[PDB]
């Protein structure tokens, strides 16, 4: 929508969770588990392809 | 609400106009500019508890901490009604020490 505005990644995932109804309190207390989920899922999709 | 469907940027409205064998839309759109730089933090620790913003974001110009909305700049002092508490802050990453003002105490004096 205009000029790029820098933003830390975690504070962007917090906005994206607020976007779907889950409060942002959930993300900051479960960050490591979500990171591991993400990495494992991307590894599995790489292997599947 | 879908982005880039009508215009470039956030959308306000549109006006139609005729043509020989077609239609012409005039889209009115909103575009921000004249940015700044700020230092942030995902929460605030006070009295052993963690406070998160209701709707907004934490900013700091070096020595003071404020809460502002995302798309515009208008600082407000951190009260205890626009921030909500959740648990204790020993597992969150990025917490910052500070003090949070409350409105009831001065009015009780
Ligand atoms: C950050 O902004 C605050 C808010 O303006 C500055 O603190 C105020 O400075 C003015 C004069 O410069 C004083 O009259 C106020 O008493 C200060 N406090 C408040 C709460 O308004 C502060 O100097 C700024 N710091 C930097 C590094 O820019
Ligand atoms: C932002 O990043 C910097 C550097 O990537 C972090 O600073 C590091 O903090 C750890 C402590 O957790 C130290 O062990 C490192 O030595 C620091 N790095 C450097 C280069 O000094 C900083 O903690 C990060 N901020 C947040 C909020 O996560
Ligand atoms: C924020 O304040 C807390 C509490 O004052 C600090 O944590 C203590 O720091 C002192 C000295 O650095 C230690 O002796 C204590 O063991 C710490 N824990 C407790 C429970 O008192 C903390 O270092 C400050 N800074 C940050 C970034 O949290």
């Amino acid at each position: 929508a205009g000029a790029a505005l820098q933003i830390p990644f975690a504070m962007q995932m917090a906005y994206r969770f607020n976007g779907i109804g889950v409060t942002q309190n959930v993300l900051y207390e479960n960050q490591k588990l979500i990171a591991n989920q993400f990495n494992s899922a991307i590894g599995k999709i790489q292997d599947s392809l | 609400k879908r982005v880039d469907f009508c215009g470039k940027g956030y959308h306000l409205m549109s006006f139609p106009q005729s043509a020989p064998h077609g239609v012409v839309f005039l889209h009115v759109t909103y575009v921000p500019a004249q940015e700044k730089n700020f230092t942030t933090a995902p929460a605030i620790c006070h009295d052993g508890k963690a406070h998160f913003p209701r709707e907004g974001v934490f900013v700091s110009n070096g020595t003071h901490w404020f809460v502002t909305q995302r798309n515009f700049y208008e600082p407000q002092i951190i009260t205890t009604d626009n921030t909500f508490v959740s648990g204790n802050c020993d597992v969150v990453i990025g917490i910052v020490n500070n003090t949070v003002y409350d409105p009831l105490q001065p009015e009780l004096d």
